[PDB]
């Protein structure tokens, strides 16, 4: 039953009951109640696949058996140093962390170790999705195979920004799997690509 | 109660009865600001009657290190379509294409929160390509190359087009989204291809190599 201060959000809920009468007595006169418990389970929907945790002063982001611990220093208010370690994840996510960590720049870092861990499970559904619907195998997550063509999975940076787009490789020919990602789509595209060539 | 603060400001995450479950309103807003560095967040709007559903975007500024202010986007529970959401207010720069994202996932009809989450990432994702390449102009301030001095003169809202001195002469830019590649540049007035090609590599790498 507490009334929150919040005062950007109280002043965007007033805004535009304000903006649309520009159009020619909308006022509020009332705030909104906070409940931790909505609250909760709104941040839980948001990191939804993955627990973030704290024992301080590094606070843990983990999906299952991956943990990145971000160990971060604060002299008020400003932060100051920050520092990573990973498991298996070190040469994948490199060169974005090389920035985040290189600028101590915290959220890059986060944001990217999320959105790495979803294009992970992207392609792993994309290529069980590809395997059960052709003539096709797997070696890990990266690559498939058929006969004697061999198909790589995995995502590039464009290093400022933590989100990762993918790369869909193979031994040659690259310009024709490329096209037809691109036109018939990721998925259609590299079943067509294991009929022609 | 009022531990908890608009803006997501460092100390909140650091020093030293259930409440979510946790261990002490304290312990719940180390977590909370935790979780939210992560740039992206939904959190409730409460009220008696009803409950809408907000999006936090909130960019971290390598100057001063802090984040700026949350962005807030907001959404209504529908009607008329009855279980799903709606946008409702929306303080985001006029750049964002706000409306053509929520189009482009969730087609208006199906609103999941797997899908809200998906709508969110493309509107930060948007808003990070416009900042991170605003701040690299701002982060160079102060710094020499080939041993003459970087100022900058001046930026536009969105930074696609540049003023900067680099130690007694006036390099201009234009760019274009989300190439972030220079198409025009001005040297001391008269047109040049050197700096041309990017605009991160090559404005550092290349302007050693001519000019
Ligand atoms: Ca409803």
């Amino acid at each position: 039953s507490v009334q929150l201060d919040d005062k950007l959000l109280l002043k965007l809920l007033r805004r535009n009951d304000n903006a649309v009468s520009d159009s020619s007595n909308p006022l509020p006169r009332v705030l909104p109640s906070l409940n931790i418990e909505q609250r909760k389970k709104y941040l839980d929907i948001t990191l939804n696949d993955v627990t973030v945790t704290c024992e301080k002063d590094m606070i843990l982001l983990r999906k299952g058996s991956f943990t990145a611990s971000f160990r971060i220093a604060v002299e008020n208010e400003s932060i100051r140093s920050m520092a990573i370690d990973l498991n298996a994840f070190e040469v994948e996510l490199q060169p974005i962390i090389q920035y985040a960590e290189d600028t101590q720049n915290v959220n890059v870092a986060m944001m990217a170790v999320v959105q790495f861990l979803r294009i992970k499970e992207l392609h792993e559904q994309m290529i069980s999705k590809i395997v059960e619907a052709s003539k096709f195998i797997r070696a890990s997550n990266n690559t498939i195979t058929l006969n004697d063509l061999e198909v790589s999975f995995h995502c590039y940076w464009n290093l400022p920004s933590p989100y990762p787009e993918t790369l869909i490789l193979t031994n040659k020919v690259q310009k024709i799997l490329d096209f037809l990602i691109y036109q018939y789509g990721i998925q259609l595209g590299v079943i067509k690509y294991g009929s022609t060539i | 109660k009022q531990f908890l603060s608009e803006n997501i400001n460092f100390s909140n995450l650091m020093r030293k009865n259930e409440v979510a479950g946790f261990k002490s309103i304290t312990d719940f807003v180390q977590w909370e600001n935790s979780v939210r560095l992560i740039g992206v967040s939904l959190f409730p709007v409460n009220y008696d009657n009803i409950e809408f559903m907000g999006i936090r975007l909130e960019l971290f500024d390598e100057l001063s290190l802090k984040y700026d202010p949350p962005f807030y986007v907001i959404l209504k529970p529908s009607v008329k379509r009855l279980g799903i959401w709606e946008l409702f207010k929306h303080n985001l720069p006029k750049y964002i294409n706000i409306h053509q994202h929520w189009q482009l996932i969730t087609k208006d009809t199906d609103t999941s929160d797997s899908n809200i989450m998906k709508f969110a990432n493309l509107c930060y994702k948007d808003l990070l390509k416009v900042h991170s390449r605003v701040q690299f102009f701002r982060k160079l301030e102060g710094n020499y190359v080939n041993d003459k001095q970087y100022s900058l003169l001046h930026i536009d809202n969105m930074g696609l087009n540049v003023s900067f001195r680099l130690g007694a002469d006036i390099i201009k830019i234009k760019v274009d989204d989300g190439d972030d590649e220079i198409i025009d540049c001005t040297f001391n007035g008269e047109k040049n291809i050197s700096l041309l090609g990017s605009i991160y590599g090559i404005t550092n790498r290349f302007q050693s190599i001519i000019m």
